[PDB]
């Protein structure tokens, strides 16, 4: 899902 | 013809790495700590971290170890970047000075090689003969050590396994042993090899190639006297060397994945583990002996201990000490005792660093609406979640306010001997002085004995045995607490005016000239001492008995006028040491001594508004460090405040400053105030820890906050917050945020921890039908924050399985209303992308939140600006522009295809759009025409994007998945029919960070245009200013004269950090520049400084003065 990827890199790990 | 110009404004505080051990001195423990592009370095203490040295890269550190082959005094600093420049760095203290020196360096990156899975790893082996990295698939390149290889050359071997997830050295290998997790098809296998490089290929490793499990994913390797490898994978861990097989499941583990690892104990019995969760963990290796022979190991185990914050980096120090390096929130010292407090949690927070975490969003708000911004941001993620208020400068708190257009001095009082508060303030003034008993708190002027009115004091400080002081223009009275009247008085042996002015609460010092008395205040009387003169005239002094003094004062110094000086003289003999011959046709205001902790310090202020401080000696007196400063543009006047341990200088100007402490330096920080004339402490009984502090007219009094150029508040979330708004006519913030959650036995789900959103204190829950047909998952609320004491005020939850990704606030069609705006989306796994969601319309009432109005939509919202009094908003690939009816609903206008992915959108006030996910950005026009969207242009490169926004009509912003910033404009050319469907890459610039968003604002204020900023998953705050065609060649050329004198550290090549660069293209900097470069300018010696001109026209300290008129951009 582009959300699981796309509002985790956010975190950046 | 793009120009533009990029600075940090906070370093990033997240930290990316951090490593123990002597690097300072074979004796000297040390914690390096690794940033983005910072290398902190500490001595740890009995207290905690002594800060010793703090250098800046042109690289992102990636790897980064510490280690010492034989023959060597102490370790060394193998440093490895993201752009694959390697170097070794050592520490070099020359006495005072301190470096860190380059022993060697090169870059180490190959043509070939697809960076691999897990991204870099460097490892050295324990003997110290070489350094193993891996970096891409199927190679594994090698550094072998040697007295020379001064530049890192390297062979890569062929790696059969094209997928590893982890590797260390082992011990106690004969040969150079590596050790690995990889996985193939099947699962995950544990490998060995010898690493020979006389013949450079590998060799068969100690043993058999085992299997591990699906999420085997680090690798410990156990120091000598045990030797072997410990496998981590979930809810398992197991232990392996030659035929011992050692392992354990201990469900405790299973919720949560192990992320890091440190020994504690050099011989390896225990070792701490990190978790996505913030636990701690023991792990622990039962040894077992037998007589001659060594030792076994019989099991290993798991004990919690508590919880940090979420851990990337960690690392045991002195006893029971541990860093804690953290990312996603706060970084943190903290002690592990033998038993366990309250709740069973061996663990105990001592220290908290202030980490802003990953900036998810920001945004800015006069909160106090002044004319300086905050700065507001969502931080952290997770439990770490949170928010974070951020003002430039010092502000105060102001009680009393009495408009006195004069007042031209002030000194405290107090009118009994016994309390340490004060009750009195003497004031000089307009040739006259006033004085202010207090009834407490309240004003009140009357009268003191011997204490004259009409003729102007000069001072009153307090002096000891049972007396008070006023020296005026023309004698040094004296008065009693005893007697209380004509006590003593001190009046010049001709008739003649004192001058300058300096009472000690024991000791006095005037002058009348280039005369200089000396008197002293014993038993009630004015006893006198000695007499000498001076080349010209006495511009200013001060005394202070220092340290090692009672009352008694040791030397001096004494500012002059006509030669433009300052001097170092003893006491009553009157003994010229050393001094400085500064430069102008203007004199020193203001000459300062002092102390901190550990120094003694000599200020000196002229009446342009630039300072210069120099460092004393209370036993030799002599030169210190020239470097003038910026400060007012009116005469700075320098005194000394109560604070908290480390007592301070204030510097009034108008532009009003403190002096406090850096590492054992001074910081220079803004105080927020208008204009600053004199200024000092006090106590008053209804006045106290206070500050006094007198302008042009008004007297002031307060408090002080912290220090650094930055304060920073913040508001613990307890979850992971996503958006930010500021509906400011309802004077609060909204913010989107989401908590985790797990299945039940009764299937619904629970939570982990109180959040934000669950001790809300009301709170909603969608209704909406619009939908029909252990276990992890996100809730996600709108949330609203009171802006003045910061409680969620109220808290909306979503539906199960919605995410809310954007959120505005904003005015609607005609509607007089402030609204909420929500776009929102069904998530699943098995989608690989939502086909549902929706935009909703919320208000904030009294303390209501109502409902306004929904809206399905065919797509997750990925983002929406308020437009021109409409709704634009992204929907998974369709540009929209929603209208408000009058009826008050949402219905569409037009709508935009031509998109992979719309992720960000932003608007240049008119008509004018923009943005894409893998593309670069766009450009839209909305037409008052049948209101339609025209597709103005586009940018044909493809940059996953990760953040936009427009400087102006035609210049466009980009930041993106590498690390870049990027900007556009559209062309100016014949031919508007192609020329102009395509806009060019006009600046291009490697930040080093990730950005998640930008902004319009601005922290400063009550040579540049423009000014947006932006944040990170790093904690950096950086600026984007506009810049002249002019300005920019003033400063490109800058930059390359600099670059040429400053020596970088890793002696790498600034213009190679700052390269544009994807795995597919790498381009040089054009049109930006990083004022962090330019800034440097100012760190460099006068030497080095006039060096950086050979050459409208050309001069050499005219420049120093640009780049101070430049860090106050922010």
């Amino acid at each position: 899902s582009v959300v699981g990827f796309l509002s985790q890199r956010g975190l950046h790990g | 013809m793009s120009y533009n110009y990029v600075v940090t404004a906070q370093k990033p505080t997240a930290v990316n790495g951090c490593v123990t051990g002597h690097f300072t001195s074979a004796e000297d423990l040390n914690l390096l700590i690794a940033k983005n592009t910072r290398l902190e370095i500490y001595v740890v203490t009995a207290e905690g971290l002594r800060p010793v040295k703090e250098v800046g890269m042109y690289g992102k550190i990636a790897v980064m170890e510490l280690f010492r082959p034989k023959g060597e005094s102490k370790d060394l600093l193998f440093i490895l970047t993201a752009k694959y420049n390697a170097c070794i760095l050592e520490y070099k203290q020359s006495g005072e000075s301190i470096d860190i020196i380059t022993r060697a360096h090169g870059n180490v990156q190959d043509r070939i090689g697809r960076p691999s899975e897990t991204g870099i790893i460097g490892i050295i082996d324990p003997e110290c003969r070489m350094i193993g990295l891996r970096l891409y698939d199927g190679l594994f390149k090698v550094i072998p050590l040697d007295r020379d290889n001064k530049e890192l050359k390297a062979f890569n071997i062929r790696l059969e396994e094209l997928h590893v997830i982890d590797v260390k050295f082992l011990y106690g290998c004969q040969a150079p042993t590596i050790c690995f997790v990889y996985q193939d098809p099947q699962g995950r296998h544990v490998k060995t090899y010898e690493v020979s490089l006389r013949e450079k290929e590998f060799n068969k490793g100690p043993w058999k190639q085992e299997n591990v499990e699906a999420e085997a994913s680090m690798v410990i390797a156990v120091p000598e006297p045990f030797g072997g490898a410990i496998i981590i994978g979930q809810e398992s861990i197991t232990y392996h060397n030659g035929d011992k097989y050692l392992a354990i499941a201990p469900p405790i583990i299973k919720q949560s994945t192990i992320v890091c690892h440190n020994r504690v104990d050099p011989n390896g019995s225990r070792y701490l583990l990190g978790d996505m969760e913030g636990r701690l963990f023991m792990l622990l290796l039962e040894k077992e002996e037998q007589m001659d022979g060594t030792v076994t190991l019989k099991d290993l185990r798991v004990e919690l201990l508590g919880e940090t914050s979420i851990a990337e980096c960690l690392t045991y120090l002195d006893n029971g000490v541990v860093f804690v390096g953290s990312r996603l929130g706060d970084s943190q010292l903290v002690k592990l005792n033998v038993d366990s407090n309250e709740q069973g949690s061996y663990v105990v927070a001592m220290e908290t660093f202030t980490n802003l975490g990953p900036i998810v969003d920001m945004c800015v708000v006069d909160l106090e609406r002044q004319g300086q911004g905050q700065l507001v941001t969502c931080s952290g993620a997770f439990k770490e979640g949170s928010l974070r208020i951020i003002r430039n400068g010092i502000g105060i708190h102001e009680h009393a306010s009495i408009d006195l257009p004069g007042i031209k001095g002030l000194w405290p009082l107090r009118s009994d001997p016994n309390r340490e508060t004060y009750d009195t303030l003497v004031l000089s003034f307009v040739g006259q002085t006033r004085v202010l008993m207090l009834n407490g708190e309240e004003v009140e002027e009357t009268e003191l004995m011997g204490f004259v009115d009409d003729q102007q004091t000069f001072f009153c400080g307090n002096v000891a045995h049972q007396q008070l002081i006023q020296i005026t223009s023309a004698s040094v009275r004296l008065v009693s607490q005893e007697p209380k009247a004509l006590v003593s008085e001190w009046k010049e042996p001709q008739a003649k005016n004192i001058s300058v002015a300096s009472c000690n609460s024991s000791q006095v010092v005037v002058a009348v000239g280039r005369a200089l008395y000396y008197l002293q205040i014993h038993p009630q009387e004015l006893r006198q001492i000695s007499h000498t003169e001076m080349e010209h005239e006495v511009a200013c002094l001060d005394i202070t008995p220092l340290g090692d003094s009672n009352g008694l004062s040791p030397l001096c110094a004494i500012g002059l006028w006509t030669d433009i000086s300052a001097r170092i003289l003893k006491l009553p003999s009157f003994e010229l040491l050393h001094k400085e011959m500064l430069g102008g046709e203007i004199i020193p205001r203001s000459i300062l001594m002092t102390t901190f902790e550990s120094s003694h310090y000599l200020l000196c202020a002229l009446g342009d508004g630039a300072l210069f401080y120099f460092g004393l000696n209370i036993e030799t007196g002599l030169l210190s460090d020239r470097k003038k400063v910026t400060l007012g543009t009116q005469p700075t006047v320098l005194r000394t405040f109560r604070s908290l341990s480390t007592t301070n200088v204030f510097a009034c100007s108008d532009r009003p400053t403190v002096i406090y402490s850096s590492n054992h330096k001074l910081v220079f920080s803004n105080v927020n105030l208008k204009e600053v004339n004199y200024m000092c402490p006090l106590n008053s009984d209804g006045y106290p820890d206070s500050l006094a502090l007198a302008n042009n007219s008004t007297l002031t009094i307060g408090t002080i906050d912290e220090i650094q150029k930055l304060h920073i508040r913040t508001v613990p979330l307890y979850e992971s917050p996503r958006k930010i708004c500021y509906q400011e006519v309802s004077q609060c913030f909204g913010v989107l945020s989401s908590r985790i959650e797990v299945q039940d036995t009764s299937g619904g789900t629970t939570a982990l921890r109180p959040s934000a959103s669950t001790q809300a204190l009301s709170s909603s829950v969608s209704s909406s039908k619009l939908f029909s047909s252990g276990e992890e998952v996100e809730v996600h609320n709108l949330l609203i924050i009171d802006q003045h004491t910061f409680e969620v005020l109220h808290a909306h939850q979503f539906l199960q399985n919605e995410y809310a990704l954007s959120l505005v606030s904003c005015k609607l069609g005609k509607d007089p209303n402030t609204y909420f705006i929500v776009g929102t989306a069904m998530v699943y796994p098995e989608e690989a992308e939502p086909k549902q969601g929706r935009i909703v319309v919320f208000q904030y009432s009294d303390g209501k939140l109502q409902t306004v109005a929904e809206k399905e939509v065919k797509g997750a919202v990925y983002s929406m600006v308020e437009f021109n009094g409409k709704l634009l908003a992204s929907i998974n690939s369709t540009v929209r522009l929603y209208e408000w009816t009058t009826e008050k609903d949402v219905r569409t206008e037009c709508n935009h295809y031509n998109n992979i992915m719309a992720l960000y959108l932003k608007t240049k006030g008119d008509f004018i759009l923009v943005g894409d996910l893998m593309r670069s950005v766009l450009l839209l026009a909305y037409k008052p025409m049948e209101g339609n969207f025209e597709e103005i242009a586009r940018d044909f490169n493809p940059n996953w994007m990760s953040a936009v926004e427009i400087l102006d009509d035609d210049n466009f912003l980009g930041a993106e998945n590498a690390f870049n910033l990027f900007v556009c404009q559209k062309d100016s050319a014949a031919t508007t029919d192609e020329e102009r469907q395509h806009l060019q890459e006009v600046g291009l610039f490697h930040l080093g960070e990730f950005v998640n968003v930008f902004c319009h604002g601005s922290l400063v204020m009550q040579p540049t245009q423009g000014s947006v900023l932006f944040g990170t998953v790093n904690g950096m705050i950086g600026l984007v200013t506009s810049l002249s065609e002019s300005w920019y060649n003033l400063l490109l050329d800058m930059q390359n004269r600099l670059n040429k004198v400053i020596k970088s550290v890793g002696k790498i090549e600034h213009s190679f950090w700052r390269s544009f660069h994807t795995e597919r293209k790498t381009e040089p900097a054009t049109g930006f520049i990083d004022g962090d470069l330019i800034e440097s300018f100012l760190d460099i010696s006068r030497p080095k400084m006039q060096e950086v001109v050979a050459n409208r026209e050309a001069t050499a300290d005219d420049l120093i003065k640009v780049v101070e008129e430049l860090t106050r951009i922010h």
